[PDB]
RNA sequence: CGAGCCCCGAGGGGCUCUCGCUUCUGGCGCCAAGCGCCCGGCCGCGCGCCGGCCGGGCGCGACCCGCUCCGGGGACAGUGC
RNA sequence: GAAAGGGAGUCGGGUUCAGAUCCCCGAAUCCGGAGUGGCGGAGAUGGGCGCCGCGAGGCGUCCAGUGCGGUAACGCGACCG
């Protein structure tokens, strides 16, 4: 509730002992139940994957990806919306990527992201049409709808 | 070689904690029990109502300590009184009194010992 | 019933005689036997592969 | 011959996503109490930063072997406690009763303790040798004490733990502790330490005095500036010749 | 294992990615197998590393050393006047 | 932090001037306890070989025995952990 994007509980097992680990990543458009997702540095370039930026090439796309090396994800999160991997450069460790702003950010090549867009599609595309439908809408989310000029 | 920490965890280690033993009582001596079986039983209700619960159920009504429970009044009854209970229920009145209706084991009779009460 | 209610039956009513039964359903315990067996299967014949793909230099 | 076929290696591999790790030690990675953090992170400080020589010279200490014959020497006068100094003091009365009298009897040399003590003897040149511990914890109280002591003609030499000079004088902790007039059969042994200690110490001063100390990197960025300093070392030997 | 980097006598050290065990399946995976070294009790060859049976401990398995948990900033930011 | 959320388990009849799913009568039910183990039932009490014995059945020895049924859905009174 209050966002626009599917979420995906995806379990873990944890290396180091006997447990499950269950993550909410945000989903990347094109992921489904009982699929099979990697998260690391050797991890393949797939839908729903999780590598660091430096690792990919230079004009793959990405979902979840983090502002600091370490963090979680921290931009293109919104539904539809991705990032783009621009540069690189091995000697700084750095990567320049495009935010969905237009924007042109240089990070860490150690930062993480999903592969793919974020699922949810072309929410906005949809007029609202009723005062009641943007209620329901913003009662999800905060108190800030009926706006008074 | 064997001193490991398999944890990434520091945890406050367990040290023994010393029973209490007090070079001095801090109250010379126990206080009595004030709420005894005397004070537990204040006086029996003689109204139209509790003369048909001893006549009717075996049934006989004391006006009790607000503070004495079941147990305490099944206690004190069977001892200053001598006479073995079924069962105690219990109501505090509207004027702020705990009443108490004690039904009596079967082969103890409640009109008889109303009588030697003194509550005929 | 309700989940209190378990504590008081007897072990019988609240299981099936089977593995995992009363917690899985008989459908996806058979494909979980399936996929178990199968898998480890895969996991030899890589084995096989691999060691056999080794013989050469 | 006998062993049982039953019996079979059950190797467990732990590459990534294998088998669960093994319980290994952590020791380095332990979420440590704050008071742990602080004296390691102080300890790491005091080798970050320039320590002036005024507090670095108390990281010369003696080595374990002059120590050790200079703690032999000091044990033949450590003060005299309490049950003895009663079993004295009544000696003394049963004396007095019957029927010497006074008897000073040659009131024996002792090793002198306390800084204010110390010093004090060292500005009336009456000590013979000054020891001086090392990990005085409020280092204010003996900082001076070098450089008095060798203005002043005195060998001071530093040993390590001021919990040994406490064990020498019955206490807890002894910042220094000072050598007097000495009897006839321990001169020469005193006589050895002096030397010795006037020549690592005293006669040495002069660089003493300039000897900064700490300014060293850590691990990791000590092999980072050599890695760095190899990588164009590499080229340059190819360059060259 | 590896391309074999380069000496190659085809050995092999200085020299590079590896100083790695997991990608076709909506399974399972912890509380060590194994090896080595010891310490007890038992009956007992009754000549000692010695016949075997019931227990216990350690090490390798799971490399060594090290000074900041790891990473990102950093004498800026920030704070006080 | 809820007498409207979650939350095991009480119903029928009678009875007072005024109380009852609370009293009385009659039928149940939940939770907790039983250390000295309350009674049963289950586990669990079968085969092999030597013998005796007309047969049946008894003696000795050895070996099992942490239940059973249905193709299955699942069932049976328990069913070590
Ligand atoms: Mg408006
Ligand atoms: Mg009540
Ligand atoms: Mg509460
Ligand atoms: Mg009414």
């Amino acid at each position: 509730p209050g966002r626009g994007a599917p979420l995906a509980k995806v379990v873990f097992r944890d290396p180091y002992r006997f447990k499950k680990r269950t993550e909410l990543f945000i989903a990347a458009e094109g992921i489904h139940t009982g699929q099979f997702v990697y998260c690391g540095k050797k991890a393949q370039l797939n839908i729903g994957n999780v590598l660091p930026v430096g690792t990919m090439p230079e004009g793959t796309i990405v979902c979840c990806l983090e502002e600091k090396p370490g963090d979680r994800g921290k931009l293109a999160r919104a539904s539809g919306n991705y990032a783009t991997v621009i540069s690189h450069n091995p000697e700084t460790k750095k990567t320049r990527v495009k935010l969905p702003s237009g924007s042109k950010k240089v990070i860490s090549s150690a930062n993480r992201a999903v592969v793919g867009v974020v699922a949810g599609g072309g929410r906005i595309d949809k007029p609202i049409l009723k005062a009641g439908r943007a209620y329901h809408k913003y009662k999800a989310k905060r108190n800030c709808w009926p706006r008074v000029r | 070689k064997k001193k490991i920490r398999t944890s990434p965890t520091f945890r406050r280690p367990k040290t023994l904690r010393l029973r209490r033993q007090p070079k001095y009582p801090r109250k010379s001596a126990p206080r009595r029990n004030k709420l005894d079986h005397y004070a537990i039983i204040k006086f029996p209700l003689t109204t139209e109502s509790a003369m048909k619960k001893i006549e009717d159920n075996n049934t006989l009504v004391f006006i009790v300590d607000v503070k004495a429970n079941k147990h305490q009044i099944k206690q004190a009854v069977k001892k200053l009184y001598d006479i073995d209970v079924a069962k105690v229920n219990t109501l505090i009145r509207p004027d702020g009194e705990k009443k108490a209706y004690v039904r009596l084991a079967p082969d103890y009779d409640a009109l008889d010992v109303a009588n030697k009460i003194g509550i005929i | 019933v309700r989940p209190k209610v378990l504590m008081r039956l007897s072990k019988t009513k609240k299981h099936v005689s089977r593995a995992y039964g009363g917690s899985m359903c008989a459908k996806c315990v058979r494909d979980r036997i399936k996929r178990a067996f199968l898998i480890e299967e895969q996991k030899i014949v890589v084995k096989v592969l691999k060691a056999q793909a080794q013989s050469q230099k | 011959k006998v062993v049982n076929p039953l019996f079979e290696k059950r190797p467990k591999n732990f590459g990534i996503g294998q088998d669960i790790q093994p319980k290994r030690d952590l020791t380095r990675f332990v979420k440590w109490p704050r008071y742990i953090r602080l004296q390691r992170q102080r300890a790491i400080l005091y080798k970050r930063l320039k320590v002036p020589p005024a507090i670095n010279q108390f990281t010369q200490a003696l080595d374990r072997q002059t120590a050790t014959q200079l703690l032999k020497l000091a044990h033949k006068y450590r003060p005299e406690t309490k049950q003895e100094k009663k079993q004295r003091l009544l000696a003394r009365a049963e004396k007095k009763a019957a029927g010497k009298g006074d008897v000073p009897t040659k009131r024996p040399p002792v090793l002198r303790a306390g800084v204010n003590t110390v010093t004090t003897l060292v500005e009336n040149k009456k000590a013979q040798l000054v020891v001086i511990a090392h990990d005085v914890d409020p280092i204010e109280l003996v900082v001076f004490l070098p450089a008095l002591c060798r203005k002043m003609g005195v060998p001071y030499c530093i040993i390590k733990g001021k919990a040994r000079l406490g064990r020498l004088v019955h206490r807890k902790t002894c910042t220094t502790v000072a050598f007097t007039q000495v009897n006839s059969e321990d001169k020469g042994a005193l006589a050895k330490l002096v030397e010795a200690i006037r020549t690592n110490y005293n006669d040495r001063y002069d660089e003493i005095r300039r000897h900064w100390g700490g300014n060293v990197l850590g691990p990791k960025s000590v092999a980072r500036i050599a890695k760095l300093e190899k990588a164009k070392a590499k080229e340059l030997a190819t360059k060259l010749g």
